[PDB]
């Protein structure tokens, strides 16, 4: 049971609750950004420089 | 007199696990708290971000 | 006094107006505007300074 | 009165930042140059040095983006001073004022008004006279003439030094040859005030009845005067050495002599 | 391993008696017994005995108030002072292993009080409190006024510091009261749960305020007064007595037995007392609930006897009257040779039961060792109890009906009668 | 010799709190101990010190001092609180030490 | 030595009669004694309709039996100098007698006659009914018990344990000769009873006299089986009976307890030994060792306070109670919860070492006389199923250390939703929420 375990190891001690909020945030950021960026780009296929860049990318 | 006093019935509000008056509520405690706290811990993470 | 929240000349202030302050139990959402106005203010000043620096 | 005192140190620090940024506003030779030398000091702080400075400057050198954020800061800080002054007096009032004899004055207190309202209004005019006399007859008696010259990045003035009220520390800065140590020494020169309360060994509060501590006190004052003076002169003999000497005596007096002479004084009283 | 030991009991030059008895209990209970109390107070130092009782945890010459409390507590010890109008006992309890530790403080408290002006000064307001919780029992209020109406001195002196004297007692008064009463010939170092030699070595080579009898209590002079406290409570408490028998007297046993014949407390929870003539007699008179008992006190140079009655207001009249008729009726030969045998046995038992308690024993043991210097064997005290004729009882009865009576009552007395109406 | 005694008497006179009519102990800074100490002083000594102190303050506010005749003489300076204050500290150190064990 | 005095404590003899009753006793060299039957019955065993019977029964247990009516029964006991007492709690009832060992047998007879043949005279009932009714009014003014009742009332709300031992007003106004009879015939049975005794009694002479008056045999297997009770559910909640007209306020707070059998109860007790108790008449005052007591004194926080570990067969209540003035309720509570937190997070060896000695002295004093010993035997069997000797208790207590007190208290107190009951002028004490948060972070 995660809720039970979670409670025990993460939410019971204030010190660990804090550690969770931090590490939790670090991972949440990394994933929330990638995901939203992903969504935004698909929603705008071929319009972003990221997309058309290749055409003139030739040094 | 105080002997004539009883606590009303909270079945309308109790959580599923502490609904049965003949079951130790302690066994489902870590769950009930673990959930609520899980919600809270998350709000912090969101805020932190 | 036992707990610092009440004795301290400053916490005592923060306490008697944001922690142990007696509030009616039935106030509605219409009472939320005081705090917002307050937050609203701190926010303007913050963004304002930032803008003034340019 | 620790808290009254500690907020006090904070008022001093704040006033310094305030008066420092204020001085750059007229953008004169000294304004600019002083700003360039003083702010660059932090560049000595390890690893996060340069970053912290270029951040503050808003660029690569004191330029327009600095002038603006300073004007902003200068307008702001004063108000923070006012706020904090309220806290200062708030802690102060918990205990009430102290007094020259250093012994409980509960057996003889008087209403502030009219006694002190009057006394202060008198002390206001007594000082205000010299202030006005100066401000009106000898206007620039205290200002560097170098600041009547528009800032020019291609002409370093001969002697870049901060305003008088800073010299004393500028002095302690140059005492320690080593960009990093000197900064810390500077920082300590003022932050030292936070320790005073923990260096009180006397069984008595004031120095009214401590003649030893008294000369030591006036020595220290004189010491600060010299430090101020050294700060105004160039970095050459015999100044350089006098500097280091005064800087040393400064910390010695506050960190070692004072508490020590304090203890000795207790034994002489049979305490 | 552990068996039958025999109660030893020395006596030193200065007159300090030392009783002892090892019953191999996993716990001890030493205790200093003393001839002192409100009985020795003068109009000038009233209450000083009381305050002294409360002052037990104040600093001494060998241990500070801090160490005395922390010290005793560090070993699950306990320290208490119980005292009557004429006796003060200082005892402590603890586990066998810590006696020597708890002993020091005990010793220090009774023979080395410093009574510092401040410590004292800050303690006095306590009397106001300690006295206020006690008087919650009306039971205690009348007894105070009883002794007041029963005597003109010594015993008439209240057990709790009178109000007007609160905060007026002085370190000197405390010091003097001690130096003049806590003297080696008025003290006993009783101790259950220890080897006599050990308890002895402590007393001698340690106790130092000494020798003499010091101040002597004036003879208890009988008055025969009547004090009435009109307060409004729906329940009226009343007590009517007559000078009774003294301690160590032979006419003592007589009253105790008359006591039990009349009725001294219930033995059946919520039960009626058929064996209690007094209770039963009253029961046939009033209809509402009540309580009536045979009151009996035996003091060094005097005693008190009569009855005590808690009753509804309006029925206080009927209840007291009855309690009386039942006493005269006893004096008029209304006692059965059986009634006497039942009593004698209830007394024997009650005596024997009120000794199982380590405290009850240490108390029984010490009381003798103080006002005697001996330990009456249990078969002797029995051989002494039953040896009481039917007459003896009826005689005690007579004495009450004939002697001058002094009454003390409190409550809504509107319907309660005066001493000269009985 | 009397070196220590020469010094003390000198410092005592050097300090000069006796020109106000104050006693060594009157100048003690009222920290936690001195506070308890004072509460234990017998009333007569407390009231006296109070007058002395209040008198000193009045001199201070007046920028005057007592006439030489009235100055407290080194050898007659009564150490009225010292004894109490020492026990107050003895007591504390006991408690401080005990709570540690 | 302490150690030895313990080993040398005579053993407690326990033999079971073919009918299920258990006879136990501790023989001493004492001329007087205490024998009685301790029963596994009480308000908990009652129900909505008979709640109070066990108490109504208690009121008649002495008003005479069939073989020898009121007058006679009373007269026969008084006349032998014996004391007859008894009580009834939520999970335990008991009737015991104090008399000379010489009458140990005639006593046993009397007992058996009370539990087995109570008169239940139709005319007596209607009187004790008026009596009990007044006892309720008198008890209603004892805030301390009005509080613990409410504590239960909510801590175990909706269950068997949430019932008062005395019972409802209605229940007492209508209970019947029948219901009472039924209660006795349903609950007072050999397998659930214990004839205990202590003093100068011979186990034999006792057990013999036992078989003689406690002969009733059982036929079916059901009659030999002790019925297990449906358990009671704990609930973090509060009940506030306010009345600014009362002079002081009463507060009780508690988390669920482990129940008789659990070993932790020892540590739990060792814990409460640390927090201990106070009451304005303790002379120790500011020097008392109990941190809470001190604060109580230094800051005039309360008139008294007590820690408790009320155990039951399958559950319990571990908390505290205090009486304070309307304006010092909060600081008091605040400090109190503080100590509980201190137990969980920072107990000291010094603290426990003492707590232990205080506890040891406690257990020993619980056996000060014959009635108290008998009460301990009557209970150990009924709850632990045997006798735990001071020699044992001591070993279990001696093994407790800080690290241990911490773990347990944490296990039962930390971050648990407590049950709270307040009575009186409790305005300053407020919000369950706030109190709930006082349950974590020292
Ligand atoms: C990538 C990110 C990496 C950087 C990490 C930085 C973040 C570090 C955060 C430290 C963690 C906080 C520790 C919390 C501990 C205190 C606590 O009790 O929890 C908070 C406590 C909860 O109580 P319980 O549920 O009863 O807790 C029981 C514990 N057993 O109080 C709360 O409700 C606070 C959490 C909610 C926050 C709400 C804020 C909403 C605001 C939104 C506006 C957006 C933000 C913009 C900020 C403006 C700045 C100019
Ligand atoms: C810092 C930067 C350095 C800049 C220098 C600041 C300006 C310095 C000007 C010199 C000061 C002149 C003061 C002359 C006053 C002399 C005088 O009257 O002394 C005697 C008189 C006798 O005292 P009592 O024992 O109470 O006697 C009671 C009987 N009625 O002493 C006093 O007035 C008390 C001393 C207070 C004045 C101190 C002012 C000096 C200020 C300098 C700063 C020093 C502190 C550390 C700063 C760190 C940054
Ligand atoms: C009381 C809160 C404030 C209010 C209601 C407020 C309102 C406004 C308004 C309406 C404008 C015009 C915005 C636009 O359309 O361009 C403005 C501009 C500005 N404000 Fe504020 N302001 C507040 C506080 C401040 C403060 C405290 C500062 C900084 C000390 C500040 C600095 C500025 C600056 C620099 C601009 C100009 C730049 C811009 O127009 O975006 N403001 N403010
Ligand atoms: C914005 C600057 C400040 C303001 C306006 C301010 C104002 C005051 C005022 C009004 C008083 C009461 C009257 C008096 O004794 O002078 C006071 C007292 C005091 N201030 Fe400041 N103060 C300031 C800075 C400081 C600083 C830098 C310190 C010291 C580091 C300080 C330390 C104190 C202390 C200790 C008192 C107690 C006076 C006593 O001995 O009775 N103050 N201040």
């Amino acid at each position: 049971a995660l809720l039970r375990q979670a409670y025990s190891a993460l939410f019971r001690r204030t010190s660990t609750f804090a550690l969770t909020v931090v590490l939790g945030a670090v991972l949440f950021e990394r994933a929330f950004d990638q995901g939203a960026d992903a969504i935004f780009e698909h929603l705008n296929e071929g319009k972003l420089w990221k997309h058309i860049k290749h055409k003139y990318e030739a040094s | 007199v105080h002997n004539d006093v009883t606590v009303p019935d909270f079945s309308a509000y109790r959580r599923e696990d502490v609904m049965d008056a003949t079951t130790s509520s302690q066994t489902s405690s870590e769950d009930r708290k673990g959930f609520s706290y899980l919600v809270t811990a998350t709000a912090c993470v969101a805020t932190a971000y | 006094a036992p707990n610092i929240r009440k004795s301290h000349p400053l916490l005592k202030m923060i306490n008697n107006s944001l922690i142990d302050l007696p509030a009616p139990s039935n106030i509605s959402a219409w009472w939320n505007f005081g705090s917002l106005l307050a937050v609203c203010l701190m926010t303007q000043i913050l963004t304002g300074l930032l803008l003034a620096m340019h | 009165y620790k808290e009254t005192w500690n907020t006090g140190v904070i008022l001093l620090l704040t006033l310094m930042a305030t008066a420092f940024v204020g001085y750059v506003l007229p953008w004169g030779q000294m304004s600019f140059w002083g700003a360039t030398v003083i702010t660059n000091l932090f560049s000595a702080i390890p690893y996060i040095g340069h970053t912290l400075v270029e951040w503050a400057w808003g660029g690569f050198s004191v330029d327009n983006p600095t002038l603006t954020r300073f004007f902003a800061l200068h307008f702001l800080l004063p108000f923070a001073i006012a706020g904090i002054t309220i806290i200062h007096l708030t802690f102060l009032h918990e205990s009430g004022s102290n007094n020259p004899l250093g012994i409980s004055s509960d057996s003889d207190k008087i209403p502030f008004h009219p006694y002190y309202s009057f006394k202060d209004i008198l002390g206001l005019t007594l000082m205000l006279t010299p202030f006005l006399t100066l401000a009106l007859f000898s206007p620039n008696l205290l200002g560097d003439p170098e600041n009547f010259t528009p800032a020019n990045p291609l002409v370093t003035p001969p002697h870049i030094k901060p305003e008088w009220y800073f010299l004393f520390a500028y002095a302690i800065l140059r005492s320690i040859p080593n960009k990093l140590g000197g900064v810390l020494a500077l920082a300590a020169s003022v932050l030292i005030l936070f320790l005073i309360p923990f260096l009180h060994k006397s069984k008595q509060r004031t120095m009214t009845f401590r003649p030893l501590s008294q000369t030591l006190f006036w020595l220290l004052v004189a010491n600060l005067l010299i430090l101020t003076w050294i700060g105004s002169q160039p970095v050459e003999h015999p100044f350089i050495i006098i500097g280091q000497m005064a800087s040393l005596s400064y910390f010695t007096i506050l960190l070692i002599l004072f508490p020590t002479i304090g203890t000795l004084e207790n034994k002489m009283l049979n305490y | 391993c552990p068996g039958a030991e025999d109660l030893e009991i020395t006596k030193l030059p200065n007159g300090l008696i030392i009783a002892s008895l090892e019953n191999f209990s996993p716990a001890s209970r030493i205790g200093v017994f003393i001839k002192a109390g409100s009985r020795y107070e003068t109009t000038a130092n009233l209450g000083t005995a009381h305050l002294l009782r409360l002052a037990s945890p104040l600093t001494t010459k060998g241990a500070s108030s801090f160490r005395i409390t922390r010290g005793i507590e560090a070993v699950g010890g306990s320290l208490s002072v119980y005292s009557t109008r004429e006796k003060m006992t200082y005892c402590v309890e603890c586990l066998r292993d810590h006696v020597d530790t708890v002993m020091e403080y005990l010793l220090n408290v009774t023979t080395a009080p410093e009574f510092r002006p401040w410590e004292v000064t800050d303690l006095q307001p306590q009397l106001k409190v300690d006295k206020a919780v006690a008087f919650q029992s009306p039971q205690v209020g009348v007894l105070e006024n009883l002794h007041a109406a029963a005597y003109k001195t010594a015993l008439a002196n209240p057990l709790y510091c009178p109000d007007y004297r609160i905060g007026k007692i002085t370190s000197e008064q405390l010091h003097h009261f001690v130096q003049n009463n806590f003297t080696s010939a008025r003290m006993a170092l009783v101790g259950i749960g220890v080897k006599h030699s050990d308890l002895k070595q402590v007393a001698e080579q340690f106790l130092n305020i000494r020798s003499g009898a010091g101040t002597s209590s004036a003879k208890a002079t009988y008055w025969g007064g009547e004090i009435r406290e009109q307060n409004g409570h729906s329940l009226v408490h009343a007590a009517v007595v007559t000078e009774g028998a003294a301690v160590g007297s032979a006419e003592a046993n007589a009253f105790s037995v008359l006591q039990h014949v009349l009725g001294a407390g219930p033995l059946i929870k919520r039960g009626s007392s058929v064996t209690s003539k007094l209770y039963q007699g009253v029961a046939k008179a009033t209809t509402q609930p009540f309580d009536a008992s045979a009151f009996n006190v035996n003091y060094s140079d005097s005693g008190l006897f009569g009855f005590y009655t808690i009753s509804q207001a309006a029925h206080a009249g009927e209840v007291i009257r009855a309690a009386m008729n039942q006493l005269k009726a006893a004096a008029q030969g209304g006692v059965t040779e059986e009634d006497v045998t039942k009593a004698k046995n209830q007394l024997k038992a009650t005596y024997l039961m009120s000794v199982e308690t380590a405290q009850g024993l240490l108390n029984e043991i010490g009381s003798e060792a103080l006002l005697s210097g001996t330990h009456t064997a249990p078969s002797v005290v029995a051989q002494k109890i039953d040896s009481v004729t039917s007459a003896d009882v009826v005689n005690a009865a007579k004495k009450f009906v004939s002697g001058k009576k002094s009454m003390a009552a409190s409550g809504d007395l509107g319907s309660t009668p005066f001493l000269d109406e009985l | 010799g009397r070196l220590m005694d020469r010094i003390r008497k000198w410092y005592y006179n050097a300090a000069g709190f006796n020109k106000y009519g104050l006693m060594r102990d009157d100048t003690l800074y009222e920290d936690d101990d001195v506070k308890e100490a004072l509460k234990r002083l017998p009333e007569d000594l407390y009231n006296e010190r109070m007058f002395r102190i209040k008198r000193a303050l009045d001199l201070s506010l007046k920028h005057r001092i007592l006439p030489k005749e009235q100055w407290v003489k080194y050898e007659e300076d009564k150490p009225y609180l010292e004894p109490y204050l020492k026990e107050v500290i003895r007591e504390r150190l006991e408690r401080e030490a005990w709570n540690k064990k | 030595t302490y150690a030895q005095t313990l080993q040398n404590i005579p053993e407690t003899n326990v033999t079971t009669l073919d009918n299920g009753l258990r006879v136990a006793s501790e023989e001493s060299s004492q001329p007087t004694c205490t024998v009685g039957v301790w029963i596994g019955a009480g308000s908990r065993y009652e129900n909505e309709k008979n709640n109070g019977a066990g108490y109504f029964v208690e009121h008649l247990a002495f008003k005479g039996t069939k073989k020898r009516p009121c007058a006679a029964f009373e007269k026969e006991v008084e006349s032998m100098g014996a004391h007859f007492n008894g009580y009834t709690s939520r999970e335990q009832t008991a009737f015991y007698i104090k008399a000379l060992s010489k009458d140990m047998p005639k006593v046993v007879e009397l007992l058996a006659d009370v539990v087995q043949n109570c008169a239940l005279e139709e005319s007596q009932i209607e009187k004790e009914r008026g009596v009990i009714l007044q006892e309720l009014k008198e008890m209603d003014n004892d805030m301390t018990n009005v509080t613990f009742d409410y504590l239960h009332a909510t801590a175990f709300q909706g269950t068997a344990l949430a019932r008062t031992v005395e019972g409802t007003t209605e229940n007492i106004k209508h209970l019947t000769r029948a219901d009472l009879a039924s209660y006795i015939d349903t609950h007072f049975k050999a397998p659930r009873m214990v004839l205990a005794a202590a003093g100068g009694i011979s186990h034999k002479e006792l057990v013999d006299a036992a078989r003689q008056h406690f002969s009733g045999v059982s036929f079916t297997y059901k009659e030999d089986a002790v019925p297990i009770l449906p358990r009671c559910r704990f609930t973090g909640s509060e009940i506030r009976a306010r009345d600014d007209a009362l002079p002081v306020a009463h507060v009780a707070l508690a988390v669920e307890g482990p129940g008789w059998a659990d070993p932790d109860n020892v540590v739990l007790h060792v814990a409460n030994a640390i927090i201990g108790r106070y009451d304005r008449t303790f002379g120790g005052g500011k020097h008392l060792s109990s941190r809470l007591a001190a604060l109580a004194v230094e800051h005039k926080l309360c008139h008294s306070f007590q820690t408790f570990n009320t155990s039951y067969s399958d559950t319990g209540l571990f908390g505290f109670h205090f009486v304070a003035d309307p304006l010092s309720i909060d600081d008091m509570m605040f400090c109190a919860q503080g100590e509980w937190m201190r137990l969980c997070t920072s107990t000291t060896e010094s603290e426990v070492k003492r707590a232990k000695n205080h506890l040891r002295s406690a257990m020993v004093a619980q056996l000060d006389g014959t009635t108290p010993v008998c009460e301990t035997i009557g209970s150990h069997l009924l709850n632990y199923g045997r006798r735990i000797s001071l020699e044992e208790w001591d070993s279990r207590i001696s093994a407790v250390d800080a690290r241990m007190v911490r773990d347990v208290c944490s296990k039962y107190i930390y971050d648990k939703c407590p049950a709270l009951a307040a009575v009186g002028p409790i305005e300053q004490l407020l919000d369950y929420n706030r109190i709930r948060s006082g349950m974590y972070w020292i």
